[PDB]
């Protein structure tokens, strides 16, 4: 490879013309507006682009043994909490170490393994993901027992395909390649297509499943409802709105059987309406009686519970932070009360019902989640793993004496800790698993929290991890990952690939709670949304420059990644951030023409975030934040690989290819490669790829960053 | 789970490396 060796790149003369509301109308070239096609042309570009990518990683001899350092590192049993069923076993996930999905176990006896003994010598597979399709292809999204325990639905999605399909089998027939050897696979006839966006939620009789399905873009999306034991024809349409045809939907029914409930979304923001239907014991029927409790688009509305026609729920309504309210509905006007009142300095991230009458509840602060318990009365009666320092769920039924807590961070692996109301009041918490890594040690790698200022004068908190060896002296190099927006948290997890490029070459892992996440609730998403999106990036790039300005990192040496969101951040930071603030790029599947997202699948719903292109108020601050259109020609970029699966239907892959057309056009002389990798596999909705194939990957992305970076091998 | 959030612009249900969810998988199967 050398400068001003790029594929031959067409440019075509469409214009498409904006409003501004400053500038009046506004002629904006789309030289690249064909990239946004599939044919022939596109296939010798896209090869083109791709051997050229794959041509310079084949110069990089660390590559190889990177992979080889990756696969080791990810070489190590995994697992999940397991769940107590109404048939008296308990089931969880286990992974080998290197299984593309992970298979779902069965306990032997009618107890709580002693997990010590072995996934195997104390259960066996009841469903495994991997046998769906003989080939791999068919990837299990989500799944879900019913309430009695009897049946499991689980939606499968196949390599092609945009949308998922449910099926039903009895617990008693499990998947596996015995099982499928043996005899015929065993599941239901039922077949309930076009899945998507949404859960599977079981009515408490156990008798069927409330889900979202589309039309055979997408629109006019349906709540609907399945039988076991029957076909999709007899499904009952729960609810829909074609005068609203954007809208989407979600469910919830109670523990008790008595209510239904609701949700209606209209966008990506926040905000969802929340009707209540109460269910007499035949269960969902058509003509169902909807009380409108929520009918207008203001706040965050979650069910936790009920007890009675007392409804408990997650809300951010007058409360930035999160809080639980009661919605007492025997009134007929509902008087609303705070139950469990609004932190002002912690987010109310999940709040789970436990042994009928407690609550658990987790609260981010200082983007570190603390876990509580809190009695009926809403008493705080104990703070539960309070040592523990990353990101924390709750695995629960709400009628069973016990919970779950998975603990995980840049340097726990996963804890799974149990709590148990049935044991004597000192020894009802306990450690149930602690996954064991492979090569590693994460007692050798550090997390700290450092507060750096914007060029506003906000002060942003940042996590850094090292391997201990390593000093802030001005010599790492850094990798600096981000995702900024959409209210997500970019929280504590662990990843041995991160903390092996690590160990090996010194660097440090850097991760800014950037505005436009939900660190601290709706007031830090607000502050980097629609209008203040560009605080995103002023956060982001501020970062980088606090890392080599205090010495963390040497100068050059700040490296930015980030995936779809992030993809954008990291594109839209290389053409604002001063020349040489970054050593290297690589956005995988971004967003990059902010003027045409809404345009292609499901980016309408987007707007929420990145603001309107067709109005012109909202043009005025889009137009000067969109990467493909705010490329210069006299601005050396950093060495820059982008990366995307062509069958990428979340974000079309459009958006990277022209950018990368767009940048090799402007800056085709520049000094470091300005290269894309393209993955021709078309992964199926709600997939992982393989697992050599993610470790191939991983090892082209972290060398692409170690040889532009100057980084050698010890 | 969370409906709303299972169309935004992410990477898997915040980045590539999050490969591995058999840790949380078992949260909600019932």
């Amino acid at each position: 490879w050398a400068p001003g060796n790029y594929p031959s790149t067409r440019r075509s003369d469409h214009v498409d013309t904006y409003q501004s509301a400053s500038k009046g109308e506004v002629p904006v070239p789309d030289p690249y507006q064909w990239l946004e096609e599939s044919t022939d042309e596109v296939d010798k570009w896209t090869t083109a682009q791709a051997d050229l990518a794959q041509s310079y990683l084949d110069q990089n001899a660390d590559i190889q043994k990177l992979a080889e350092k990756f696969r080791a590192s990810r070489n190590y049993a995994k697992f999940s909490a397991p769940t107590l069923l109404d048939d008296g076993h308990w089931y969880w996930f286990y992974n080998r170490g290197l299984q593309s999905q992970s298979v779902l176990y069965r306990s032997k006896e009618p107890a709580l393994p002693d997990f010590s003994k072995g996934d195997d010598n104390v259960g066996d597979v009841f469903f495994d993901p991997n046998v769906l399709a003989a080939d791999g292809s068919a990837g299990m999204v989500l799944c879900k027992f019913s309430p009695d325990g009897k049946f499991f639905a689980y939606a499968v999605s196949h390599l092609g395909g945009d949308y998922s399909t449910i099926y039903v089998r009895s617990t008693s027939s499990p998947l596996s390649q015995a099982s499928v050897a043996q005899g015929v696979d065993g599941r239901l006839s039922d077949e309930v297509k076009w899945f998507k966006f949404s859960t599977i939620i079981w009515t408490k009789d156990s008798k069927g499943f409330l889900y979202q399905r589309y039309p055979a873009s997408d629109r006019n999306a349906m709540m609907c409802y399945h039988k076991v034991g029957t076909t999709q024809e007899e499904d009952i349409i729960v609810y829909q709105d074609n005068e609203h045809p954007e809208w989407i939907y979600g469910a919830d029914t109670s523990e008790d059987g008595k209510y239904l409930y609701l949700y209606q979304f209209k966008d990506t923001s926040k905000k969802n309406l929340l009707w209540v239907a109460e269910l007499d014991e035949d269960g969902v029927k058509s003509g169902i009686h909807w009380r409108k409790v929520v009918n207008e688009y203001a706040a965050d509305y979650n069910i936790i519970t009920n007890h009675g026609s007392l409804v408990y729920i997650k809300t951010n309504l007058n409360a930035p932070q999160y809080k639980v309210i009661t919605i007492d509905l025997s009134k007929d006007e509902p008087e609303i009360r705070d139950f469990i009142p609004e932190e002002k300095d912690a987010k109310l991230a999940q709040v789970n019902c436990a042994n009928e009458e407690y609550f658990v509840a987790i609260y981010k602060r200082n983007v570190k989640d603390e876990i509580y318990l809190y009695s009926k009365a809403g008493v705080q009666l104990t703070r539960l793993a309070p040592d523990f320092v990353g990101a924390a769920s709750i695995a629960n039924r709400q009628k069973q004496t016990h919970f779950f807590l998975t603990l995980s961070g840049f340097n726990t692996p996963g804890t799974i800790a149990r709590y148990d109301f049935t044991a004597p009041e000192t020894q009802r918490f306990s450690i149930l698993r602690t996954t064991k890594v492979n090569e590693l040690d994460p007692d050798d790698f550090e997390s700290t929290q450092v507060w750096y200022e914007s060029k506003d004068g906000t002060k942003i908190p940042m996590f850094i991890v090292r391997h201990k060896s390593t000093k802030f002296d001005g010599t790492a190099a850094a990798i600096q990952y981000g995702y900024g927006g959409f209210a997500t948290s970019a929280d504590p997890f662990f990843s041995p690939i991160i903390l092996t490029f690590l160990q090996t070459y010194g660097a440090i892992f850097a991760v800014p709670s950037i505005r436009g996440g939900g660190e601290f609730g709706e007031e830090w998403h607000k502050g980097g949304r629609r209008e203040t999106k560009v605080n995103t990036f002023d956060d982001f790039i501020a970062a980088a420059q606090f890392l080599v300005k205090n010495k963390y990192a040497a100068p050059g040496k700040v490296a930015i990644n980030g995936a779809s969101n992030g993809g954008l951040l990291v594109m839209g930071s290389i053409v604002r951030a001063p020349e040489g603030t970054f050593g290297a790029a690589v956005p995988e599947g971004g967003v990059a023409d902010l003027l045409k997202f809404h345009k292609f699948t499901g980016g309408q719903a987007w707007i929420s975030e990145y603001g309107n292109p067709s109005i012109p108020e909202e043009f005025d601050y889009i137009y000067p934040l969109s990467p493909v259109h705010n490329v210069r020609t006299d601005k050396v970029m950093p060495a820059t690989l982008i990366t995307v699966n062509i069958g990428d239907g979340r974000v079309v892959p459009m958006h990277s290819f022209k950018f990368i057309a767009t940048l090799q056009h402007n800056v085709p002389q520049n000094p470091h490669p300005l290269l894309i990798k393209i993955d021709k596999s078309w992964l199926g909705a709600g997939m992982g790829k393989p697992t050599d194939k993610n470790v191939k990957d991983a090892a082209d992305k972290w060398g692409f960053i170690a040889r532009a970076l100057g980084l050698e091998l010890k | 789970f969370d409906t709303n959030a299972t169309r935004l612009p992410i990477w898997g249900i915040w980045t590539a490396e999050h490969v591995d969810q058999t840790l949380a998988s078992g949260n909600d199967i019932c």
